[PDB]
This record gives C-alpha cells, structure tokens and sequence, in this order.
C-alpha cells in the first residue's frame, strides 16, 4: 500500500530523479528476474519500488554500484 | 466470453495501477489527474467529491 | 429462502489494550445498519457497569468553590473522578476513602484496597498538592448502574458514566463475494475505558440483545 | 391560497415535515421540506455515454 | 458545498439547549452524550482537551 | 398526470398529432388496443356516405430519436363521447393531458453526501414499480450488396461458429419474431465469398431486448427465400 | 437484570394490514428494535409473486392480442402486483382462462388446493369482443427480495420482475407502560402495511429469527 511519495522526495530531493531511478529499480525487480530487497505485499513492482526507495536502500549510486559489479562480473 | 475467473484476474492487475481521469475543457494542470481504479457494479464513474 | 449470508469476523486489528476495531464480512445487503445501530445504542446507553456517582468534601459542601494546596479546582477535580474506572464485585454499592496529605500528584493508587473495589488503572491522576501541610480527604461513592446518568437528572452530584465503552463507531464499507453484486462489511470499531478487554464488551452487546428476542425465535 | 389548501388536508402548513433517518431510526433536527415534483428522465441515458 | 454546511452546522451555539455548562471530561463522551441525545449537538460546554 | 400543471397541457396534448381525437362524437362501439370503432349521433351525420368511424390507432413503431410513440385507449366499450375528444393517449399523454416524466415523493435535505453537487439519490421504490423504465426501439440494418468477386448470400450455413448462432435462427438466416437476443448473437446471416468469410449482422454490444419486427426489401431480379 | 418483550395484543385493523405490540421494553431498546424491525421487514420477508406469465396465441411482451383493450404490458404491470400465497410448494403453475365481454378480475384464475388468490377484485385486463379470450399460464415462485428481469441465469415465455416482498408501509411508535408500580418502559406499537400474503406473527416472528440468526457470528 502506498498513497503518497512525501517520504521518497524526502530521501531523493530532485523528485524528478524518482521517477528514473524507481522505473529502472522497478525494471531490475520485473523483467530483471532479481529479487525485492522489502517484503511484498502482493503488489506490483512500482510499489515495491518506490516502498524500497522510501526505505533507504535504493537510489542512484546503489544501482551503479551494482551495475558496475555485476558489468566486472 | 466474460468468464469467471477474468475478474479475480482484473482484480490483480487493477490494485496498484493509476488511470488518468480528464475533464473534457481542461483549463489549468489539475484539468488532468490519476487515480487508482476501485471496481463498480455500474456503467458510472465515481469521482472523489472534494477533487 | 430462508439462508441467508452468516459471517463470521475476519480479523481484530486492535491498537492497545482499551482499543480495538473488529471487522464482519460479508453481510446481506442492507445488514450493515440494522446492526451496526443495534450494536451501537446498547453498547452506549444499556451496558452493566460501575462507576463513581456522588462525591462528597470534608470541608466544601458547594459546586462552585475553592481549596487550598490543590491548583485544579474542585469543579476541575471531578472530572478525574468521571473517568475513575473501577470494576466492582457483588456489591451494589461501597463508599471509598482518599484520606492524604504530601506534596505531588494523588494517583488512583492511593486509595485503599478495601474489599471488592479494584482500581484498573492505579496510575490515573486525580489531583495534585503542592504544599508539605496541604491534606485532602474525602468520601467518595461508587454505585451499580446501566448507562450514562448525568448530573443533572439526579455532596457533590457528579455525571454517571457506568458503561464500559467510551467510542463506538462504524463504517460500513462494500464487500464483493464471488458472484454477488454488493454486500456489506460492518467495521464495528471500539474504544473501553479498560474495566473489560474490547473483545468481549461486543459479546456482552449480543448477549444482551438475544435475550430481548427470545419470546420471538 | 396554498396554505389554506394545506389546511383542507391534515398536513403542517409549512410544508415542513419530521422525518426519521432510514438508516439511525432517529428524529432529523429542523423539520425537512417534503413534497411531490413532477420529474423527468431525458434521453441522455449512460448507456449511450459510455 | 455539502460539507461546509455540515461544519457549519456542527460547529455554532444556539443559547439554551440540553448540557448547558456541563463539564466534559473528553472529546469522547462529547460524542458519545450527542450520539444518544442527551445534549444537543450545539449548546455551550467546558471541556478538557488535549 | 402532472400534479402541479399549467392547463396548457390539455392544448398540447390535443393539438400535437399523437393523440386520436375523435373527428364526429357518438357512442364507442368497440374498443381494441389496435382500432376504435365510433358509432356517430344522427345530428352531426351525412345522409349519403353514412356509415361510422373506424380509427386505426398506432402501435409500436419506431420514432425519430428511437423512443416508442404508442396509443392506448382511454375509453371504455359504450360510452358517449364528443367532438374533439381525445380516444387514444399517445406517448406521454393520460386522459389528454400532456404528461412528460412522473411525479414522486422528494425530499430537501443533504444526505450523507450522495447528492453532493447536484446529485439526485433514488429509492428501490421507483426503479421496483418500472416507473421510469423507458421503452426504447433500435432499428438495425443488414444489406446484402453487389460487390466484386460475387453477390452476398442471407445463408445460415456460416463458419468458425456453432449452435450457439444457429440456435436463434430459422432455416433462411433471419431472426424470429420475439426471440430474446442479447449482445453478441446473431440476428441476419451474411457471408461475402473470398473459402467464404463472415460478414453477418451482430447486435452491437451492451443491448439487450426483443426482435419485435422483420422488414424484408427485395430487389426486383432476386428470387425470394421462404421467410420472405 | 433488563426485562423482556411479549407480543400481547395483535389488533386486525383491517385483512390488508394490522397493529402488533411489543411490551414492555427497558428506555432505549424501543428504537433499537422499531428501527431493526423496521429495516428487517421492509428487506427480507418471503414473498409469493408472479413470476415469469405464458400467454398462449402472444409471441412477445410487445405484441398485441386480438380482443382485448390494453396491451400484452399492460396486462403484465397488471399481473405484477397479484398478491397470491402459496402454502406447501415453491413454484406453482396457475391457469387463467376467461371469455365473454366484461373485466378479468383475479377471481377467473384455477383455484388449486394450497394457492389462495387474496385480492379477487383485482383486475387483470378487460375483454371486447363476444367470442374473444385470453388464456395464459401464470408461475408463481416463492422468493426474497426484488430480483429483476435481467439478473436471471421457447420463445412464448414472457419474463416479468419479481416483487417478492409482502409488507409495504413500516410504521412503529413508542409510548409508556404501566405494568407494576414501574414508570419509565416502553411499549412498541408496529404498524405494518402488507399486501395481504403475510400474517403479522409470521412477520413479526421471522424477523427476530432473521436478526437472533445473524447475531450468531460472534456469540
């Protein structure tokens, strides 16, 4: 469940920034096969997304960080 | 057909999915907003009164 | 014909202790009033309890008055003494005591034990002293009864809050079944003053209203 | 002329009646304007709107 | 436009109706005096808020 | 009937031509939902071409707006009536008044929001005594053109369906008269040759409702089918 | 300690409708019960209405039939409020066959052993013509609620809405009792509004069956 994003723009200022970093995290979770890092709640993986943003363990830098990891691997 | 098992089906693909609703003379940038479907037994949308 | 949809409540998300919120999915359509009303005015104005009716001072005998040693007045003190929950046994009535003296807060712990009186909430703040010299005293009467009996329908007369329930709500809310149309889900939400857990002052709501309909089934 | 045609009939003058809620079974304060009005139904029905 | 006039009905006074200046220990019992009809929606009373 | 009219309803309700005013008065000999039957008095009566009056009131047919004008009998077998009198009510017409819409019980007070803006809220009262229930008549075309490649047939014998279309229909390919479709089946078929592809009539989707009528128009050069 | 209520006096005010009384009541369950009796009987009673007519020479609801004055829907929003009972059966298959000029009231319908025609001036429809009759097969099925034409599931079955709800008009007040030296109860006075189908005990007893059955979810 998810009714406003006043906690995502509080962790990412741009809340332009959101829209880009929650849609590729949103790509990596459904046709990127990986696994969500916060528990569903039978939602879709906007929810799962944005929820994950708001939790403080997704941005930019942590997808390069993986990004970039995974491009070594 | 509209069988029985397509609404427990549209009843998960509605949940976390906006619509845009749209007045049709939009004036100014609130003319146009997105909302989450709730399903009705009816041929009528039902708009939030306040918005 | 006859069947109709029997519920049974589906989950309790209670917030603590005094607060709970049942849900009951689904009813008849039409189910949600007939008895989200039935429960609301017998849980609010008909429910077996016992509270604080009469109060009197050692040395005020007048609504309107003033005391040394204790800041809140006594038209502001009595207003703790509503809100003094206490569960009672057997007894129709008792008569309670609040003889001290000392600086600070006077809780509900202060009073005696004495028998069948039982303070579920000793820690509730009936007024405060401020002096080292400052003592207050004086009788306190609780009493057996059946719904909100105010002041002014009956020493000092205090209003009479014996039921348990302080807020009862409900919002009845669409609920689909498989292939029904629209059905009802009561969401009876309740509030205690924490002489009975939430739980079962539902289940004393039906138990009485059952029996006003036994001359009937 | 309406007033004393509402005193022909057993109804208040006002034209205001008290009413009792359908669904809390109690008294509305400040007694509601009942009545009959002719109404009608045009030919912009939903199920051409939709 | 409903609304308003809900708030604005719910939040006057009129100068006599039932509970004028009974004390009220909370907002609870407010609404649980309204609800049974003991007081009047709208009469004068001392309460403790928080 | 309008509980609060004007009295100029009676002048529209006669002056339209929906209602069957009676040309000469008398007595009413026969009354029929199809045809009134007028016997005329001696004074307002020719001596030659005498006889009496035989009004052929208008059933259901189709208006311009697809509403259904109709025409009931407002007088009963043996009754006198008089020279400009109205005989059948028409659409929206009682006694001769002129009647649009119906007159309910209505109330003034905002109720629990559901008529927030300017909202109307209604009782199961009305809807379960058909008192608004509308008749409306649809009239759905199925031509059958001359095309390149070969003329269209109106044959029953239709591909990639079963008896779920055929269930409706007779041995020429048209619908029955009265036969309950709904949306989705067939009501003419018609197929195009190309082996041969659908291109029956379908009802458009949503509708519900009763084949009251088959009209059949044939060009002069075409044998006929047996429904025809 | 509350006491309890009795139903102490069923006055017949008239065959279409009557006054129940319950008394006595504790203050405060006399609208708690007038309002969920109230709500109760206007839902849910069990209604015997027409449902589903077979007029024989009449292929569809829009037709017209030789020889009588109104049309085939008339004759249907007539025969929609036929208020019969049925005793010992679900669904029943009735008869009417009528010819010769005159009214078709409610009484030249097959008068089978369990159903009971309640209202024989009921007019169905007028014939006109001397050698002219009618003659359709009528189903009653009992029922509940309102269950529309649509909402269901040859070609000569003509498919009517079912008004299955015997009562019509709810009216309760409630005024003092003077039982023994004991002021401050409460007496309950129904005033129903019924077609005709129900006996008011059967009413005023089903519903409290309907009610203590629902309180069956938590105790």
């Amino acid at each position: 469940a998810r009714v406003t994003v006043q906690d995502a723009v509080e962790k990412i200022g741009n809340r332009f920034d959101l829209v880009l970093v929650a849609a590729r995290r949103a790509r990596q979770m459904q046709v990127g096969g990986k696994d969500p890092l916060v528990p569903e709640e039978n939602d879709k993986t906007t929810v799962i997304a944005l929820r994950e943003i708001e939790e403080g363990l997704i941005n930019n830098q942590i997808l390069d960080v993986r990004e970039r990891q995974e491009q070594q691997e | 057909r509209e069988e029985a098992v397509v609404w427990d089906i549209l009843d998960e693909v509605i949940r976390e999915h906006p619509v845009l609703l749209n007045r049709a003379p939009t004036l100014h940038r609130l003319g146009i907003q997105a909302f989450e479907p709730v399903l009705i037994e009816g041929k009528a949308i039902q708009l939030h009164p306040l918005v | 014909v006859t069947e109709f949809l029997k519920p049974r409540l589906v989950d309790i998300e209670q917030v603590s202790s005094t607060h709970a919120k049942v849900t009951l999915e689904p009813l008849e359509r039409g189910f949600g009033h007939t008895l989200g009303n039935a429960l609301r005015r017998i849980l609010l104005s008909s429910m077996p309890g016992c509270a604080v009716t009469e109060v009197e001072i050692d040395g005020v005998l007048h609504e309107y008055s003033t005391k040394e040693g204790v800041q809140e007045d006594i038209l502001e003190i009595l207003l703790n003494l509503k809100g003094l929950a206490v569960r009672v046994q057997g007894k129709d009535e008792v008569i309670l005591t609040l003889n001290k003296s000392g600086i600070g807060p006077v809780t509900a712990a202060d009073i005696t034990h004495d028998g069948d009186v039982e303070i579920v909430k000793p820690q509730h703040v009936i007024c405060h002293l401020t002096d080292e010299n400052a003592s207050i005293s004086m009788r306190i009467k609780v009493q057996r009864g059946r719904g909100y009996v105010p002041a002014s329908t009956r020493r000092l007369l205090v209003d009479a809050c014996y039921s348990p329930v302080e807020r009862i709500a409900y919002n009845v809310e669409a609920a689909r079944v498989e292939q029904r149309t629209d059905l009802d889900k009561l969401v009876i939400e309740m509030e205690t003053n924490g002489t009975i857990d939430p739980e079962e002052a539902i289940r004393r709501a039906a138990t009485i209203l059952a029996e006003q309909l036994e001359a009937f089934v | 002329e309406i007033k004393e045609l509402l005193k022909l009939g057993d109804l208040p003058t006002s034209g205001q009646i008290r009413l009792y809620d359908g669904r809390t079974g109690e008294q509305f304060e400040r007694p509601v304007t009942v009545g009959y009005m002719y109404m009608l139904k045009l030919n912009h029905l939903v199920d051409d709107k939709m | 436009q409903d609304v308003v006039l809900g708030l604005y009905y719910m939040t006057r006074d009129c100068v006599n109706a039932k509970g004028e200046g009974m004390v009220l220990t909370g907002p609870k019992e407010a609404e649980r005096l309204y609800r049974s009809g003991l007081a009047s929606l709208h009469a004068r009373v001392k309460v403790r808020i928080t | 009937k309008p509980l609060v009219g004007t009295g100029m309803e009676r002048a529209v309700a006669v002056d339209s031509g929906v209602t069957a005013v009676a040309k000469r008065g008398g007595v009413v000999q026969y009354v029929d939902a199809s045809r009134i039957v007028i016997k005329v008095n001696e004074d307002e009566m020719y001596p030659g071409e005498a006889g009496i009056d035989i009004y052929n009131l208008t059933k259901y047919t189709r208006s311009n707006q697809n509403t259904c004008i109709n025409q009931m009998p407002c007088v009963s077998l043996g009754e006198p009536v008089e020279r400009g009198d109205v005989l059948a009510d028409g659409p929206s017409t009682d006694l001769g008044e002129l009647a649009l819409g119906q007159n309910m019980r209505v109330a003034f007070m905002p109720w629990n929001g559901y008529n927030f803006e300017d909202s109307i809220l209604v009782s199961e009262r009305v809807v379960q005594e058909d008192r608004f229930t509308t008749i409306h008549i649809q009239e759905l075309a199925c031509v059958s053109r001359d095309t390149k490649l070969g003329p269209e047939e109106i044959t029953a014998d239709i591909p990639n369906v079963g008896e779920a279309a055929l269930s409706k229909l007779d041995e020429s390919g048209i619908v029955y008269i009265g036969a309950e479709v709904t949306g989705g089946d067939i009501l003419v078929g018609k197929v195009t040759p190309k082996d041969v592809k659908d291109s029956s009539l379908r009802v458009p989707n949503g509708v519900s409702g009763t084949v009251i009528d088959v009209q059949v128009f044939t060009r002069d050069g075409v044998e006929k089918d047996k429904r025809a």
